[PDB]
């Protein structure tokens, strides 16, 4: 479906 | 953010939007609405094609040219593109941002409009999983304030059953219904769109051009409304000039060009009927004589009324004809109009109402059973109209039909329109119904048990009457009684039954050729009235048939033919000679 | 198929709504019209306003795969149009149209493929040759008044008996390559 996703960014 | 939205003033400057024509008072109230201190975001309600695009595209226009208030002037107009605005937004957070960036450089503007067409796509537009944060939510809570003006397209459809379930977001619009305009002011705007035509196909259109594309479209073109309409046949009829062979080019688009064009869109014949398609109506009735003998009555009816229909004579709001054939068995009521198709190259819509005794069966021709979620719903008889509009309309054993079914032809036999349960409409202008039944052919045959015999043939009449609702028989154009076979008939049906064996016998190779006197014998030996002429397809299957079978699977018939058919008077029987 | 492809060339040659739609039965050759007007187009039997001319066969079952995402399938479809309006030559040949009106990528919206296109083909920015059935026209096609429109409908007939063996003819080689055989002139017949 519609699904938003976060990423994350290395550190 | 200026991908997202198109500044619509920019194209009215090099001629991107085409030019508005009216709607003086539609304009208006919008000018109002947007004039207002709160809710100030018309919303352009109507049907497709009634210039719902036109008028926000429309004012940019005006705008440049100086033709608006004071107050709307130095206002520009953007047109959002929703797809844009939410490509690539996968993160989170990313729709919002688009959204909010535009909405701010409004507010700060404070003299920008925005247009969004197809509104009934911000409902769900950044919802994701089931989210409720979307473009409406958001929009909200600026339009209620004033803050930004916001124009609005979209169809009753969308608009009662998508765009008015949120009461909060309808609230903010304000509805601007837009109905189509009359004939005489869409010529107008034809007048207005004819440079922009006429340019992109180097062509001049005539003021009767003009004036026959609205008129014609109304009256054959329906389901279109009537701005979409014209300009379709305008649009359309320019690019058949301009790619033809520059030989015999002609740069003026001529009325009879309007008038091929809507007949290939609706798919009936063209008005003023070229010589080769007069032949045709010239020999109509004399070549179905050919195939059908006798009962020359029935053909002159069909032929006359096909002639008036296209002749201009025709009723305008009902069908080319509707004749209920009424006659005995073999006469000829249904090969007429099989004959019929074949004769015009017409699609034959052959219906065999022995099959329709029942109501639940009836809903079949207008309607899809109850509870039948498939697809393939629609009408038998509105589906097949809808395909081909010119074609001949067979209800055979019409009698049989449940008595409700007469009152289903009573729209098509008296408006020319049925509806299907979906709303379409079919268009039977140019379709010719033909019923046949046998109603009264016992009642005339009946003995009569008097000293004096009864003055039969008259009574058949008020058999009919009984079975047919009067509103039913008023409408029909005419009864037609079909008579009974004489000798001299019968013996032309043996010669059609001899050239249909003979077809079949010429595609095995074989050739065949009956003796005069031979022909006479088995039109005499079959002839019956009360049968009409389906004895003499007996007598030929039995006489000529039955022995060539077996002489054509082994024997001397296996190729060549050579048969020479007679009878002999001593013994009244045929004589089949094979030669190979 | 000179008579149906001509008129879709008048349909392709207009200001506005130049998106022939070439309705038909099932079996007809809805398909093969709209791939024959690019075979044609590379021997020179057409028009020289359709020469220099290129059809795109849209897939939608490939391009709505993958997006899992709130705006993979506006992004792909996007450019899509931007690569048909930069080349005003190109067309774009949706085969089953009928499947772009019921929701391709939305779910719970209305954010369609049908509703994207819909400004485009009003204003003549990009050419559509659209290809469905009778029952698909009227039953998942028909029910947006607003993309019908756009599509001028082209009704394709059955072909007649004299009419076909001229096609197998045509196509014979195709299949006596693959099978290695020689069809006899009466057997197609
Ligand atoms: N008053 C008018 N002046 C000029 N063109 C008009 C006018 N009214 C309608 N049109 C024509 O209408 C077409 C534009 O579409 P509209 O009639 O605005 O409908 P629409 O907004 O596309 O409708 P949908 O598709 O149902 S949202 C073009 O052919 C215009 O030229
Ligand atoms: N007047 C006629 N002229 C020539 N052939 C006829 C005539 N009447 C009947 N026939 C033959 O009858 C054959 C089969 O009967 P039909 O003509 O279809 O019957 P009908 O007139 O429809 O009456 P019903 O339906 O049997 S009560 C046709 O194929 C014709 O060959
Ligand atoms: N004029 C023609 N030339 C070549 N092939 C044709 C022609 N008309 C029909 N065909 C054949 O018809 C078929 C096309 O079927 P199509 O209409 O695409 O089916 P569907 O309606 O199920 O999608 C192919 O086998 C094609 O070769
Ligand atoms: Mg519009
Ligand atoms: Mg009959
Ligand atoms: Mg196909």
């Amino acid at each position: 479906e519609k699904v938003r996703d976060a990423l994350k960014p290395p550190s | 953010t200026e991908n997202f939205t198109t500044n619509l003033n920019q194209l009215a400057r090099v001629g991107g939007i085409d030019p508005l024509i009216g709607r003086e008072k539609e304009l208006e109230r919008a000018i109002q609405v947007l004039c207002r201190r709160r809710k100030n975001n018309p919303l352009l309600v109507g049907e497709s094609g009634v210039g719902k695009t036109a008028i926000a595209e429309g004012l940019a226009w005006r705008i440049v040219q100086g033709d608006v208030p004071e107050v709307m002037a130095d206002c520009t107009i953007y047109s959002l593109d929703i797809g844009s605005l939410l490509a690539g937004t996968k993160y989170r957070g990313d729709f919002e941002k688009r959204f909010k960036a535009l909405l701010k450089q409004l507010e700060q503007d404070t003299n920008s409009i925005l247009f969004i067409d197809e509104i009934h796509t911000i409902i769900g537009a950044g919802a994701a999983s089931g989210g409720q944060v979307d473009a409406a939510n958001l929009i909200k809570p600026l339009l209620s304030s004033g803050k930004i003006r916001v124009i609005g397209s979209t169809t009753y459809q969308e608009f009662s059953n998508i765009f008015e379930k949120d009461r909060a977001l309808a609230r903010r619009f304000q509805k601007i219904d837009i109905t189509e305009p009359s004939i005489e002011e869409t010529v107008q705007i034809i007048n207005g769109l004819k440079p922009k035509y006429e340019a992109h196909h180097d062509v001049r259109y005539t003021a009767k051009a003009v004036r026959a594309a609205v008129e014609l479209a109304v009256k054959y073109i329906n389901d279109r409304h009537l701005p979409d309409k014209a300009i379709d046949v305008i649009d359309e009829a320019g690019a058949r000039a301009r790619l033809m062979p520059v030989s015999k080019r002609k740069k003026t688009v001529n009325v009879a060009d309007i008038e091929s064009v809507v007949a290939r869109i609706a798919r009936i014949p063209e008005k003023s009927v070229s010589q080769s398609d007069r032949d045709t109506l010239k020999n109509l009735g004399d070549r179905l004589k050919m195939l059908v003998f006798g009962q020359d009555k029935a053909i002159e009816a069909l032929t006359e009324a096909i002639k008036m229909a296209r002749a201009g004579l025709g009723h305008e709001h009902k069908p080319v004809g509707s004749f209920l054939f009424a006659g005995p068995t073999g006469v000829g009521k249904t090969e007429v109009t099989v004959q019929l198709s074949k004769a015009l190259g017409i699609e034959l819509l052959r219906f065999d109402m022995s099959e329709y005794m029942e109501r639940h069966t009836v809903s079949r021709l207008i309607g899809a059973p109850p509870g039948y979620v498939g697809f393939d719903q629609g009408g038998l008889l509105t589906d097949a109209v809808i395909k081909h509009p010119h074609a001949v309309l067979l209800l055979d054993e019409i009698e049989k039909a449940h008595p409700d079914v007469f009152n289903i032809l009573l729209q098509v036999m008296d408006n020319g329109t049925l509806t299907d349960n979906n709303g379409r409409k079919a268009d039977f202008r140019n379709v010719v119904l033909v019923m046949t039944t046998n109603a009264g052919v016992r009642e005339t045959e009946r003995k009569s048990i008097g000293l004096i015999h009864q003055d039969n043939s008259t009574d058949a009449m008020e058999e009919i009457k009984k079975i047919f609702t009067p509103e039913f028989r008023n409408r029909l154009d005419n009864i037609i009684w079909f008579d009974h076979l004489s000798t001299d008939v019968i013996h032309q049906v043996v010669d059609k039954f001899i050239v249909e064996l003979q077809v079949q016998l010429d595609q095995k190779g074989v050739s065949l050729e009956v003796s005069q006197e031979a022909r006479n014998w088995l039109a005499e030996k079959g002839y019956d009235r009360a049968m009409g002429a389906r004895p003499m397809a007996r007598v030929i299957q039995d006489n000529l048939k039955k022995p060539l079978a077996n002489e054509l699977l082994f024997g001397s018939l296996v190729d060549g033919g050579q048969v020479t058919v007679a009878l002999d008077k001593e013994k009244n029987e045929l004589t089949y000679g094979f030669q190979s």
